[PDB]
């Protein structure tokens, strides 16, 4: 690419978004177990969030 | 501290029983850090010797990086066998001396009296 | 006239809330 | 104008034996 | 300083009438949403908690 | 918060790999779009802060304070690009570097969950300030304030960090969210009071205290104007931030510990408030009035109220974006006259009214002119010391006399009067200048119609 | 004498060879691009945009839902007579306090 | 609009025009001239504006927060559930204060509604105010910045125990 210098802080911002999105698995210890969210799953939905 | 669990089989870096441990991935965020050292080292190596930084000596400063990286990993794999070592012998301890740890009576915060010091 | 009155006000509270300079190793 | 550098007046108290 | 206050008032006005235009077309049609109450079984989204369309998208999309 | 530090890091490889008249284009380009950025931080909820990681979080402290900080970046690229001309090429990219690496430690010294992170981070803050400063500062003569630095060392950052790790000691953790809820009273005793002077000490050089302000108006004079524009706006601000971190482990020994301190800022601001209608430097007129805005910032947080906080945050907000202002107005001025003498370039306004419109803004949010968040700022932190004591009100008066005193008489010096006859370099203002001062004002004046998003945890 | 020293270099003016010079820098294609991307992202963007953003914000520290809950609650409370709000946060109940 | 309990509106009495001299007063002309020239075209405009509201109509929620075990109930330094006690007190205490900006609301609209008889005919809901601001600062003055469910529970034990101390030298 003939701009490629422009992409080094965009796609630095979205692997970083990626990695936040990666460490909120690693929180999920309590989705859908707290007592003030707690709710029997809809149908075809596996988590509450992502 | 723990100089006594390893002397039954001293000089071992890495035991048997650390290969009962999950390694590390190849993606460890320590590992990743590690690796950038090693490139900052060829960095400096080609600056210290007036050569291109970013251009001369790629595949020197690609050894720079593999070898941070291979010497690093078995440092993280030791690491992780050490504070695993440390709270095995923890727990092991904890269970084999029950009158040292007593389970106190957890009280709510009904029965609990807390002094109010008002900001006024 | 400062330093040494600051010290031996520290050497004062170390006598009554038992402040330990060459603390015995307990862990 | 410039930025202030070291002379040999600043220079040059570094150069003894002691500080 | 007139170029300056020209070019201020450009790049200003350069995103800020598309701004104002698609405020004005949300709010026209695209429209307040309204109160309700919550059905039976019905969990709504987080970001169907929200009145105005733009913050429903802010909420939906980033938040 | 790693969507707002990788960004920041990969400035790195944008400022190095950039072609050589490309260099600030570029890194003003992408911190703009980190700026723009910046503003998902204010998902903020009325019970819950904003917590991402084991590592990060943000409430509604922390969050106009990373704004501030990744939007300050593309205004010191854009005031520190002109005397940077005749720099070398890898000098100037050492220079953005240390910018760039100073936002960096910034914006997860804001976040830091855990306290010993924000003293490593907060302490590793002052290293590129120090290399900007010594490095560009274009004069040199420190003979004074090494010897007040290392009293800083003293009396400031190594009692912080012993204290620090005996807290982490005793209760386990220093993570502030558990210190939320194991937070033990801290009574009355000389064990506590000298865990509260090491507690609190670091953050009072870092406000600055009076009496211990004596660095500050050396260490902006001696600098850089991007060194000035961050010490100034953010790196203040850091020691109110952690008092406001820290003063939830220091009760309740803090409502008869706090009673010094207050007294050394609500006489301390009637001082150099007055110390700046007696400044030959304009830079030191700013930064004696930075010290004069925060020791109010120093009694709100002592005071402990929630107006208080309120009032001190927005000031810290306010403040920061003002003599940020200020000092590239000093600077827009120093560029052309090649001196700080206040008396020196007279009559601007003859010259340059659109710069002395620019002048007469940034001196009426300096004197808290409402509706600015300035005056909200002030004005609140006025109210709850008068919750605090009805007689205080004087003391916070006078300086609301004086303040205004010394904030037109720099207007009515520089820009007013008769112009300075034997000086002739005085060019039009470069359309560079004028965007740095909008970028500074306008922001600073939208703030007004929203200020609840600068106003705290406990709006 | 004293030591071989370059001398003082005068201040330049960026507006000798360049009268349109934004002061952004001495290439003039240079200078213009960097004040088209100076006003673009800082005003175009970053100010328009991000006024749009805040002023869009999704109900900022749920202050509005907290007026319209309690418009629910003071409806609730003064149909049914209670007071409007109790003295005690807590349950007195569910209280034990230290005997004397 | 909205609510006619929690914001009581007294039903409103308005006198007759009485024509008592000959003269036309400019009112009734600029009343038409407006009703005419500004009221028509502005409501025009809003029915257009809401038949477009009704070509598309979809719905947003008021959220429920169901009630979490409060801090009296939770162990001592157990974070996990002192936690929800927290988040629910800070809910209550926000909603608290909208409670007394409501009743506030009501005390300044009855006020200027009753112009000069605001004294004579606005007892109640002085009366209203008076223990809204009672309630409100028994329940959450004095906490300090740091303010917590324990600190708020700390303030209600020590009130407790003073209107004990006071009940029993009562007897
Ligand atoms: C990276 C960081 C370390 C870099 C060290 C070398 C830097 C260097 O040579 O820069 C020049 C080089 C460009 O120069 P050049 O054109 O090639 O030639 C140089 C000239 O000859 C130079 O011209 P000159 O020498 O003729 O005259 C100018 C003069 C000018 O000299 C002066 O003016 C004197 C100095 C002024 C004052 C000091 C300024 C600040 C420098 C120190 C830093 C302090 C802050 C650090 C933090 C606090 C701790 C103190 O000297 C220089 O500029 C010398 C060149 C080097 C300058 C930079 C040196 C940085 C080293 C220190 C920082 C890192 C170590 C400490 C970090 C601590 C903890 C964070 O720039 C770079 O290489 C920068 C990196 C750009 C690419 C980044 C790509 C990232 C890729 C990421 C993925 C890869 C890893 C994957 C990992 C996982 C794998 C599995
Ligand atoms: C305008 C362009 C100007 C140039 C462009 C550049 C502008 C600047 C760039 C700005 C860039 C964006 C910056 C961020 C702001 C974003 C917008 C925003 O947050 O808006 C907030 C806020 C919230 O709006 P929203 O959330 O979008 O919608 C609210 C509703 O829930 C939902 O909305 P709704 O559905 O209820 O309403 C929909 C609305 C569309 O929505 C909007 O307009 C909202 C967007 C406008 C925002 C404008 C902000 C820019 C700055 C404005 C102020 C400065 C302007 C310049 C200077 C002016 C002079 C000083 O529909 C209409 O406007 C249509 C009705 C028009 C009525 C007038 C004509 C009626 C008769 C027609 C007769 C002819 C036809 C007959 C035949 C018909 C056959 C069918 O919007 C406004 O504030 C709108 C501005 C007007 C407010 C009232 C103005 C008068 C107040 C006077 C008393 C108070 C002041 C006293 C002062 C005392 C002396 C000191
Ligand atoms: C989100 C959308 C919001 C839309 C609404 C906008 C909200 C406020 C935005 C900012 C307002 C100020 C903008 C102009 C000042 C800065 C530039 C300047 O000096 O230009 C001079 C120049 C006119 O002068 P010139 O003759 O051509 O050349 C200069 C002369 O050589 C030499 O100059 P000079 O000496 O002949 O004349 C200077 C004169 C000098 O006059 C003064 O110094 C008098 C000012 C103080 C006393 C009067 C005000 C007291 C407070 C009451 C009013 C506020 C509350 C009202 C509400 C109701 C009551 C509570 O200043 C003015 O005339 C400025 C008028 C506005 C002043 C605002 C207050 C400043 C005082 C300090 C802070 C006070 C508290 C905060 C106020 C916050 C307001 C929201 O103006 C322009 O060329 C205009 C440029 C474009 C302006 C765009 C404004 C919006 C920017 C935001 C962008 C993002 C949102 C999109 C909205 C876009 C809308 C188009
Ligand atoms: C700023 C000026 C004061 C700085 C003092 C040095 C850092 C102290 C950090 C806090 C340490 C602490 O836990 O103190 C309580 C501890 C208390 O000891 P302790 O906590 O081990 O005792 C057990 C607990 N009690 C008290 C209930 C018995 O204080 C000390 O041990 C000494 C504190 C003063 C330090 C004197 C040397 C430095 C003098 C000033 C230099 C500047
Ligand atoms: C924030 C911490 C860091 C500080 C530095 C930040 C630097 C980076 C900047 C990023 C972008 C800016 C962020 C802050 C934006 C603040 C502005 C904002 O969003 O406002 C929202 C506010 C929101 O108002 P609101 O609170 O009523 O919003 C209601 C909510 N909605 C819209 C969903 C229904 O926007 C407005 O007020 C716009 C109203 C229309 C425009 C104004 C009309 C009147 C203007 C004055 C007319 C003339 C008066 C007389 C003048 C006489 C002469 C003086
Ligand atoms: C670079 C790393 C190179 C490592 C080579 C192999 C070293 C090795 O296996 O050492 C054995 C030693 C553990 O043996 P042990 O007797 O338990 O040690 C007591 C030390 N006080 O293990 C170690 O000492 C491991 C740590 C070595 C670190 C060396 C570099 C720092
Ligand atoms: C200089 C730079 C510019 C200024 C920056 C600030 C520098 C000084 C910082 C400290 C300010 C003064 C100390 C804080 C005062 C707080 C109240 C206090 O200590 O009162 C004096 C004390 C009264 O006794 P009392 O407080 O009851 O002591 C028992 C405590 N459980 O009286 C006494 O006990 C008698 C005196 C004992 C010596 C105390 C020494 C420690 C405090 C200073 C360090």
């Amino acid at each position: 690419r003939d701009h490629w210098i422009h992409v080094l802080v965009p796609v630095g911002f979205v692997f970083g978004y990626y990695l936040d999105r990666k460490n909120d698995e690693k929180l999920a210890a309590f989705r859908n177990k707290s007592l003030l969210y707690k709710r029997e799953l809809k149908p075809q939905e596996e988590v509450t969030w992502k | 501290m723990m100089t006594g669990r390893q002397a039954r089989a001293p000089l071992q870096f890495l035991p048997d029983e650390a290969r009962s441990l999950p390694p590390p991935k190849l993606t460890d965020p320590r590992l990743a850090y590690i690796g950038f050292l090693g490139y900052c080292s060829g960095l400096i190596d080609n600056a210290i010797r007036r050569r291109p930084v970013l251009s001369a000596g790629l595949h020197r400063q690609f050894l720079y990086i593999t070898s941070f990286v291979f010497v690093g990993y078995y440092l993280l794999k030791r690491q992780d066998y050490m504070y695993a070592v440390r709270d095995h012998d923890m727990f092991s301890y904890i269970k084999s001396h029950p009158e040292d740890f007593p389970e106190k009576d957890k009280k709510t915060y009904r029965e609990v009296f807390e002094e109010f010091h008002p900001v006024r | 006239c400062a330093y040494m009155g600051l010290t031996a006000a520290l050497v004062k509270m170390g006598q009554l809330e038992g402040w330990k300079v060459f603390a015995e190793p307990k862990v | 104008a410039r930025q202030w550098q070291p002379d040999v007046e600043w220079a040059e108290q570094y150069g003894g034996a002691v500080m | 300083d007139k170029r300056f206050l020209k070019l201020l008032r450009f790049y200003i006005l350069l995103t800020g009438i598309p701004v104002v235009i698609g405020i004005t077309l949300i709010n026209v049609f695209i429209g307040e949403a309204e109160l309700a109450e919550i059905p039976e079984g019905y969990v709504p989204e987080h970001w169907e908690y929200f009145k105005h369309p733009i913050s429903r998208w802010i909420a939906r999309t980033f938040f | 918060m790693l969507k707002y530090i990788i960004p920041t890091m990969m400035l790195m490889p944008l400022t190095w790999l950039s072609k050589n008249s490309m260099i600030w284009i570029n890194t003003t380009l992408h911190s703009l779009l980190i700026s723009l950025t910046s503003l998902l931080l204010l998902n903020q909820f009325g019970d819950n802060s904003l917590n991402f990681s084991l590592t990060f979080f943000s409430d509604s402290l922390s969050t106009p304070l990373l704004i501030l900080t990744m939007w300050l970046l593309p205004l010191m690229l854009m005031a520190s690009q002109h005397h940077l001309s005749k720099e070398n090429l890898a000098r100037k990219k050492l220079f953005i570097s240390m910018l760039i690496l100073l936002q960096l430690f910034l914006i997860m010294t804001f976040t830091a969950t855990e306290l010993i992170f924000f003293y490593i981070m907060f302490e590793a803050t002052l290293v590129p300030t120090l290399i900007i400063i010594t490095r560009w500062g274009n004069q040199t003569e420190r003979l004074n304030a090494g010897l007040y630095f290392l009293f800083y060392t003293l009396a400031g950052s190594l009692p912080l960090l012993v204290a620090l790790i005996y807290i982490q000691n005793t209760m386990g953790s220093l993570n502030f969210l558990i210190l939320q809820y194991w937070v033990q009273p801290m009574p009355n005793s000389w064990s506590n009071t000298f865990m509260w002077l090491a507690c609190m000490m670091a953050f009072m050089v870092k406000m600055p205290l009076y009496g211990l302000h004596l660095w500050l108006p050396k260490a902006h004079v001696e600098a850089p104007i991007a060194g000035s524009m961050v010490l100034a706006a953010i790196l203040l601000k850091l020691g109110g931030y952690g008092m406001m971190r820290i003063t939830l482990l220091l009760n309740p020994i803090t409502d008869f510990m706090a009673y010094p301190f207050i007294m050394l800022s609500l006489w301390g601001m009637i001082m150099t408030s007055s110390i700046c209608l007696r400044q030959t430097d304009l830079k030191s007129l700013i930064a004696y009035s930075s010290v004069s805005h925060m020791a109010l910032v120093i009694v709100a947080i002592l005071i402990q109220t929630p107006w208080s906080y309120m009032g001190a945050t927005a000031l810290m907000i306010a403040h920061g974006l003002t003599s940020s202002m200020l000092f590239c107005l000093a600077n827009s001025n120093y560029e052309r006259v090649h001196s700080r003498t206040m008396i020196l370039a007279r009559g601007l306004q003859t010259l340059l009214p659109l710069m002395a419109a620019w002048w007469l803004l940034a001196s009426l949010t300096n004197l808290a002119l409402p509706p600015s968040i300035n005056l909200i700022g002030e004005l609140f932190v006025v109210m709850s010391t008068f919750s605090w004591s009805n007689i205080t009100i004087i003391l916070m008066g006078l300086n609301m006399v004086i303040t205004a005193l010394y904030s037109l008489y720099m207007l009515i010096t520089t820009q007013r009067g008769k112009h300075t006859h034997h000086i002739n370099n005085i060019l039009p203002s470069f359309t560079r200048e004028n965007a740095l001062m909008s970028l500074h004002m306008l922001p600073l004046l939208l703030l007004s119609l929203n200020p609840k998003i600068i106003l705290g945890p406990l709006y | 004498l004293r030591w071989q020293e370059d001398p003082e270099p005068e201040d330049e003016n960026l507006y000798e060879k360049n009268p349109d010079s934004h002061g952004y820098d001495k290439d003039p294609a240079v200078d213009v691009w960097n004040m088209r991307v100076v006003f673009f992202f800082g005003f175009s963007i970053v100010l328009v945009l991000g006024s749009t953003f805040v002023a869009y914000l999704p109900d900022y520290r749920m202050q509005e839902w907290a007026r319209r809950e309690a418009e629910r609650l003071v409806k609730y409370r003064e149909a049914h007579g209670l007071p409007l709000m109790e003295s005690n946060c807590f349950d007195p109940s569910k209280i034990q306090l230290p005997e004397d | 609009s909205w609510d006619k309990d929690v914001y009581p509106e007294p039903p409103r009495r308005t006198p007759a025009p009485s024509p008592q001299t000959s003269l036309p007063n400019p009112i009734t002309y600029l009343t038409k001239a407006f009703d005419l020239l500004v009221d028509r075209p502005v409501t025009l405009v809003r029915e257009f504006i809401e038949r477009q509201h009704a070509k598309n109509k979809y719905y947003y929620y008021h959220r429920e927060f169901r009630r979490v075990p409060d801090i009296t109930e939770c162990h001592e330094k157990d974070v996990l559930c002192m936690f929800e006690a927290e988040m629910q007190w800070k809910r209550d205490y926000k909603v608290d204060q909208e409670i007394v900006n409501i009743i506030q609301e009501r005390l300044k609209a009855c006020q200027q509604r009753e112009g000069e008889s605001h004294r004579q005919n606005c007892a109640k809901e002085l009366q209203q105010f008076t223990q809204v601001v009672k309630a409100y600062q028994d329940r959450y003055h004095d906490l300090g910045a740091h303010y917590s469910a324990r600190k708020c529970l700390a303030k209600q034990k020590q009130r407790m125990l003073a209107e004990r101390k006071a009940t029993k030298e009562a007897a």
